[PDB]
């Protein structure tokens, strides 16, 4: 499973979207538990994130302290922001991601967590 | 461990979305009808090692139909798609069966009936039996809510492999790269993100 | 590569590169799969590639192409077979049966490749089809004496045969005309006595599996339609019983055949027939119980372990026991010497009814349905399966389902987010089946339940499982019980589910309780009318879940309080003996304490429920009052909003306040739900500022959209702006609906009403147009669109063509609007049509364009009510009689929706609406042949005939849509489908004809004189 030199951090709930700069839409790319996991021996914070039923892998990657998270128009529940190594799908790719939440205050605490884990890896 | 898996039914029943919601997580709103048949790999983690699926997504219309039977030749198992909004659809399992086993004669067959997330259902739970007499699974699911998305597969990999106990788990978590932006372009990672940032997300109206 | 030269017909086919393009597509994968895909496709869509099919079968050392030259030579056959000289089609013929012959008599070839044959199989009954028997009458006989040469060859018959059968009794009915279908059907009757002789021979002398498999594969079909004396007036009743039930490879398929024999209903009269039913089912249970299972055997674990065909066979008994016993049990039921094999049979049942399999069970719970409603009636029986169904009982009480009031699932206890209707529904025929049982013996039932729940009080039994299905089970058999018996029942298990949850702590495990105690007490409404304590204090325990942590625990106290308030209305009204008040007004005063912690809309489910008991008092100021104290804090928030919005009318850029805006509305629209037409002054208290806010909001939203662009229809502000629009649509469009003082709603509501939304919806940009203005119209015309003619008129001008024009450039933008549009104009079109006769000539032409361009969508919200105005409209003509717009637009339109009634009966895309399509058609060519058009249609020689120029037109519109059809094809069509135009059945049954003959080249013009 290689989660278990790990520890979670933050767990939420969420729908994950891929921007397809092609077609000018957004696309789903999975709905489950999003989770900040902290490996215990190198003390990097990644995202992981497995839908819901067949547990695949839709969102795996560093909270890079470059990140930065941006409002959706259309959202008070959402954040975007560029990935440049998500390993989801298999070789390294890059993405632009949107993840919305089921509520206003997951999507704050999520950006208060996602920022916190921003200040372990820059170290 | 690889099967050819055919999935047959009638033009509009949700074959495609289906498949592309299990390849790729999306939701697909658009009807863009297939043409022949298109077969995308799909493998699945289980206790028992991975499994993979060739899936041959065919063409429900008519006069899209292409090989038509010839797409079922040396077919492992097999999805008949129906819509449950729609009592045509329905009426036509019994004719996309009778094309697949005369060629299949003996293999696993999960009947599907989809669309079940709209309120103004036609084809009633009480009147679906046709599975029934044929030994065939049945499953009400829907590829936009995802309602027993996973059980078709799941059955057929049961019944493919062998082993009732079978169950999905979770792919392993590979160690994901540190990786610094690019400043070559991200001076531009400002207009394809700002086009994202204004492109709204779509079903805002959902829970998640 | 280079894998397009077959597709050059000018040079020769490279069978060898035919043959690697095959397994490129079958084998390979990615973009060479995919090239050979389209050239394979291509390949087989040419009309000449059939001429290459004799050389591929030859040449060629590929099965799979082999396989797809047959399915070229289907396409001929089946499409344009009478188009070949006779030469073609005798040179088809012969290679077809030279093959199969070829292919049986190499043993090798014979068993590796199955397929190939069977594909072959199905094309030489493709050509039976076409040439049998009236250019081959001698098919059969020859087939039965070449079974005798080779055992291959005669098991391939057997599957030739099969495939016949198929064809013409299985799948005739919307493949062939009624009289090409009947025509095969008699010609398999006449020979059929001598080929039951070669298959009865061939099962009593019986060589190995294979032979005999497929003899009683082919029997299985013949069993759909041979006359009973094949069956009863030999032996193969006994062979099947017996014999074939002993070897596990022929024991599948016959069990299917006496599936098939038990399913007929039998000469009822005839003793012998009775004795042989009752043997043939003596000797199949006689097989199972000592060459598979004893009637002890774990059946479930059986199913669950999945060893080899375990699973299908045990599919297959359920389907023979259901099938017989629902139809012969009664055989059975009077001899003494059969009441072994009679509750054997059901024992089986039993244990088929513990398997962990959802469809297998309601195969069984169909069947239990079937016998517990017989027992129900039915004099002098239920005492034979007293100890069947006590066990049936206990299956039932354990396998219980969640019903739709249960909103806590487990993943962890969380919400429900997804509605089970196939759980529900299952449910549903579990409670049908477990109050039939409690009627038989209320005794036996209470016992089970009340020793179950003993023992979960104990913890001796105790999980979320075990408590639910029981609690579940209580519930459902809610009515069955005397209220005196049943009082002393519900006092018991609410005391120990009460108990249940104050001694087990837990997030989740006092959730669990709380929802099982919440399902059992909104099923026993009648109790809780009889006893006001526990009404009392259920409803109080229910104000407790809904300061829950859990909003599952939440929602359904609410939606419980809303269902034990539907029944119980009138014990929370009147003042209760012990009582300082009603307990209405106690509930409206702490109505802020009790709402505390829930979310808006269970607040409004509240506040709907509230509604509920309100409407119960029919003294008229007592309702307005306990209205009045009922939305205070709603109108106390409202007046706020109202002061200080006129004034400061930016004030409305508050998210925040527009979601208390959305709120007070959306708590309005929850009350007037349930009172209907005696909201009537709380609605007059809001009305007159409610559409000046939403004139207010409306500006804001063109507002933003000039500042943003259309983007802003996709804020958070403008969709909240949007929101208070939809809600206060949603809240005149609830009262109007429910109103019955019609004659305020046109001189206090209708004018208001429309200056405030009509221009707003038609000077929009079309992204910002609600289609809920379109849904809330329709209501007003329903309700009083007869005493509004000329408000009708004005919405017609503010909608009809703004809303057109978004929606008739595909099949799929504006998809709300599609639906209320067309659910508007029906309702004008039927109850104010004279709104359409004050339309310019202009927009008339448009408003026939809106019906046909509902039509042809696939959208089936669309295409119903575009097909029933076309009907009403028809009708609408025909009664303004013989006047000038009556003529006019028979001259105009008549053949506008002739033809494009035609165009979606015949396009293979909307068979979806074939009943009310033909339904249209019939009208039409109705009016013409009974003189109702009294202008020509046309603009041909004068004196001729409507009824004339219809036939020349139809017959020259089909001419020329399917120039494939003869001449005498047309014309007897369109005579059978002008006789007929008074006999929907039949001119239903010529247009399925007419569908069938497009498809082919050569059917017979006779077809058309069935009737
Ligand atoms: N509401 C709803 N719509 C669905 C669902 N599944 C598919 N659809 C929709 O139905 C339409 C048909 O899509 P599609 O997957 O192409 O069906 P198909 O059977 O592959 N058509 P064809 O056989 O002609 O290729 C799409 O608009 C899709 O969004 C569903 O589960 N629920
Ligand atoms: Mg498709």
């Amino acid at each position: 499973t290689m989660e278990e030199d790990e520890e979670v951090l933050y767990k939420v709930r969420a729908k994950l979207f891929r921007f397809d700069a092609d077609a000018k839409e957004w696309k789903e790319r999975g709905t489950g538990d999003c989770k900040f996991l902290k490996n215990k021996k190198t003390n990097k914070v990644r995202i992981l994130m497995r839908r819901d039923k067949t547990l695949k892998i839709c969102a795996n990657h560093i909270i890079a302290p470059e990140y930065t998270l941006k409002p959706n128009v259309g959202s008070d529940r959402s954040w975007v922001y560029a990935c440049t190594a998500d390993i989801a799908e298999g070789e390294a790719e890059a993405f632009t991601f949107a993840i919305r939440f089921g509520s206003k205050e997951n999507a704050d605490k999520f950006k208060e967590e996602f920022e916190k884990a921003q200040e372990i890896n820059k170290k | 461990v690889q099967f050819k898996l055919v999935l047959v039914g009638d033009g509009g029943t949700g074959k495609t979305t289906f498949v592309k919601r299990h390849l790729t997580g999306e939701f697909e709103k658009k009807y863009v009808a297939t043409l022949g048949v298109e077969v995308h790999p799909l493998v699945f983690h289980t206790n028992r090692g991975p499994i993979k699926f060739n899936v041959w997504d065919t063409a429900g219309q008519e006069k899209f139909g292409g090989l038509r039977d010839g797409y079922y030749i040396q077919a492992q198992c097999a999805i008949i798609m129906f819509d449950v909004t729609s009592r045509v659809t329905y009426k036509n399992v019994p004719n996309w069966h009778r094309d697949l086993v005369r060629v299949c004669e003996n293999i696993p067959i999960v009947l599907c009936g989809n669309k079940v997330d709209i309120k103004d259902r036609k084809v009633k739970a009480k009147s679906i039996v046709f599975h029934r007499k044929k030994n065939l699974q049945y499953y009400d699911i829907s590829a936009k809510s995802n309602y027993n998305f996973e059980k078709p597969f799941l059955w057929l990999a049961r019944k493919l492999i062998g082993d009732p106990n079978l169950e999905f788990v979770a792919m392993p978590a590979l160690a994901p790269p540190e990786v610094v932006m690019d400043p070559a372009l991200a001076a531009q990672y400002e207009h394809d993100l700002e086009v994202a940032q204004t492109t709204a997300l779509p079903d805002e109206d959902d829970d998640l | 590569g280079s894998m397009e030269g077959i597709l050059d017909f000018s040079n020769d086919l490279d069978i060898a590169l035919l043959d690697q393009v095959v397994s490129t597509f079958y084998q390979g994968s990615g973009v060479q799969q995919k090239q050979a895909q389209e050239i394979l496709t291509k390949f087989q869509d040419n009309p000449d590639a059939w001429q290459k099919a004799d050389q591929i079968l030859q040449f060629s050392t590929n099965p799979q192409s082999k396989f797809i030259a047959l399915s070229i030579l289907d396409k001929l056959i089946t499409r344009k077979w009478k188009l070949l000289p006779n030469d073609h089609r005798i040179g088809i013929r012969n290679f077809v049966v030279g093959m199969i012959i070829s292919m049986c008599q190499d043993d090798e070839v014979f068993k590796t490749q199955k397929n190939l044959i069977n594909k072959s199989d199905l094309t030489l009954v493709q050509i039976l089809k076409q040439e049998w028997p009236q250019n081959w009458p001698e098919f059969i006989p020859e087939l039965i004496g070449s079974s005798s040469s080779s055992v291959n060859v005669c098991e391939n018959n057997m599957i030739v045969l099969k495939l016949l059968s198929e064809e013409v009794f299985d799948f005739s009915a919307e493949q062939m005309t009624q009289a090409k279908a009947l025509h095969l059907k008699n010609s398999m009757s006449k020979e059929f006595e001598q080929i039951f002789k070669l298959c009865f021979q061939v099962l009593e002398q019986g060589s190995s599996s294979s032979l005999i498999v497929a003899t009683l594969e082919s029997l299985l079909r013949y069993l759909h339609w041979i006359p009973y004396r094949y069956i009863y007036e030999t032996n193969i009743l006994e062979l099947l019983s017996t014999k074939f039930m002993t070897s596990p490879d022929t024991r599948a398929i016959t069990l299917k055949c006496l599936t098939e024999v038990s399913n007929l209903k039998i000469p009822q009269d005839n003793d012998l027939i009775k004795r042989q039913t009752v043997l043939f089912f003596q000797n199949t249970l006689q097989q199972i119980a000592t060459s598979v299972m004893p009637v002890t055997a774990d059946l479930k674990a059986t199913y669950a372990n999945a060893n080899g065909n375990d699973q299908s066979f045990l599919q297959d008994l359920a389907m023979f026991l259901t099938t017989y016993l629902a139809r012969n049990r009664a055989l059975l039921e009077s001899d003494e010497s059969l009441r072994e094999l009679l509750l054997n049979a059901h024992q089986y049942l039993i244990q088929l009814s513990k398997i962990e399999e959802r469809e297998l069970f309601k195969t069984t719970l169909d069947y239990w349905h079937n016998l517990v409603a017989d027992l129900f009636y039915e004099p002098l029986k239920k005492h034979i399966y007293e100890e069947i169904c006590s066990q049936l009982r206990l299956v039932i009480i354990e396998n219980m389902v969640r019903p739709e009031e249960v909103l806590v699932v487990e993943n962890e206890i969380v919400r429900e987010f997804v509605k089970e209707s196939d759980t529900i529904q299952l449910y549903k025929s579990e409670r049908e089946v477990l109050v039939y049982l409690t009627h038989l013996n209320v005794i036996d039932t209470e016992e089970i339940m009340i020793s179950k729940l003993a023992r979960q009080i104990d913890g001796s039994e105790w999980s979320w499982h075990n408590i639910n299905t029981l609690s579940w089970a209580i519930g459902s058999i809610s009515g069955t019980m005397s209220e005196d018996t049943e009082k002393r029942f519900v006092v018991t298990v609410i005391k120990d589910l009460l108990g249940l949850c104050e001694q087990k702590r837990g997030k989740d495990n006092k959730a669990v309780v709380a929802s099982d105690i919440m399902y059992v007490v909104g099923q026993y409404p009648r109790f809780l009318k009889a006893h006001w304590n526990f009404l009392r204090t259920v409803i109080l325990k229910l104000f407790e879940f809904m300061h829950e942590t859990h909003e599952g625990v939440q929602d359904m106290a609410c939606d419980t309080f809303i269902k034990i308030v539907q029944k119980c209305k009138y014990h929370f009204v009147i003042q209760q003996p012990r009582e300082s008040e009603p307990f209405i007004q106690t509930i409206i005063r702490d109505i802020q304490k009790t709402t505390a912690d829930l979310q808006p809309q269970q607040v409004h489910t509240f506040y709907k429920a509230c509604g509920i008991i309100i409407s119960e008092e029919r003294s008229v100021a007592e309702r307005n009052r306990l209205l009045s104290d009922l939305m205070q804090l709603p109108n106390m928030a409202w007046d706020t909003i109202v002061e200080q919005s006129t004034a400061n009318p930016t004030l409305l850029l508050d998210s925040e306040t527009v979601k208390i805006i959305a709120n007070i509305i959306k708590t309005n629209v929850a009350v007037c739900t349930s009172m209907g037409a005696d909201f009537y002054p709380q609605l007059g208290h809001i009305y007159y500022n409610m559409l000046q806010l939403y004139r207010a909001v409306s500006s804001m939203i063109s507002a933003q959209v000039a500042a943003e662009g259309l983007i802003a229809t996709k804020t958070p502000k403008v969709r909240g702006l949007r929101t208070i629009k939809k809600e206060i649509l949603k809240l005149v469009e609830t009262y109007i609906s429910k109103a019955r003082n019609l004659d305020d709603v046109v001189k206090v509501l209708v004018e208001p009403l429309l200056n405030a939304v009509l221009e707003d919806y038609m000077n929009n940009v079309p992204d910002a147009r609600d289609a809920e203005v379109l849904n809330c119209m329709t209501t007003v015309v329903e309700k009083v669109g007869h005493m509004i003619p000329q408000g009708v008129i004005l919405i017609l001008q503010s909608v009809f063509e703004c809303t057109l024009d978004m929606i008739n450039k595909d099949f799929t933008e504006y998809p709300e609007h599609r639906v209320e549009f067309y659910k508007l104009l029906k309702v004008i079109n039927e109850k104010s049509f004279a709104a359409f006769l004050e339309l310019p000539p202009a927009a008339f032409k448009l408003f026939v364009d809106a019906i046909c361009w509902a039509f042809k969508h696939n959208n089936r919200d669309v295409e119903v009510n575009g097909l029933q105005i076309a009907l009403d409209l028809v009708k609408n003509i025909e009664r303004m009689g013989n006047v000038p717009f009556a003529n006019e637009f028979h001259k105009n339109y008549f053949f506008i929706f002739v033809s494009e009634t035609f165009f979606v009966l015949t396009d293979s895309d909307h068979k979806s609406g074939f009943s009310k399509q033909a339904l249209l058609l019939m009208k039409l060519i109705s009016l013409v042949y009974d003189n109702k058009i009294s202008v020509p249609l046309y603009q041909v020689p004068q004196g001729t005939s409507n009824q004339v120029y219809l036939s020349q037109y139809l017959a020259n519109m089909l001419s020329n849509a399917f120039p494939h059809l003869t001449s005498e094809q047309i014309a007897s069509f369109l005579s059978a489908l002008t006789k007929q135009c008074k006999d929907l059945v039949v001119f239903k049954g010529t247009l399925r004809d007419f569908l069938v003959q497009i498809k082919e080249v050569g059917g017979d013009p006779t077809d058309y004189l069935f009737a």
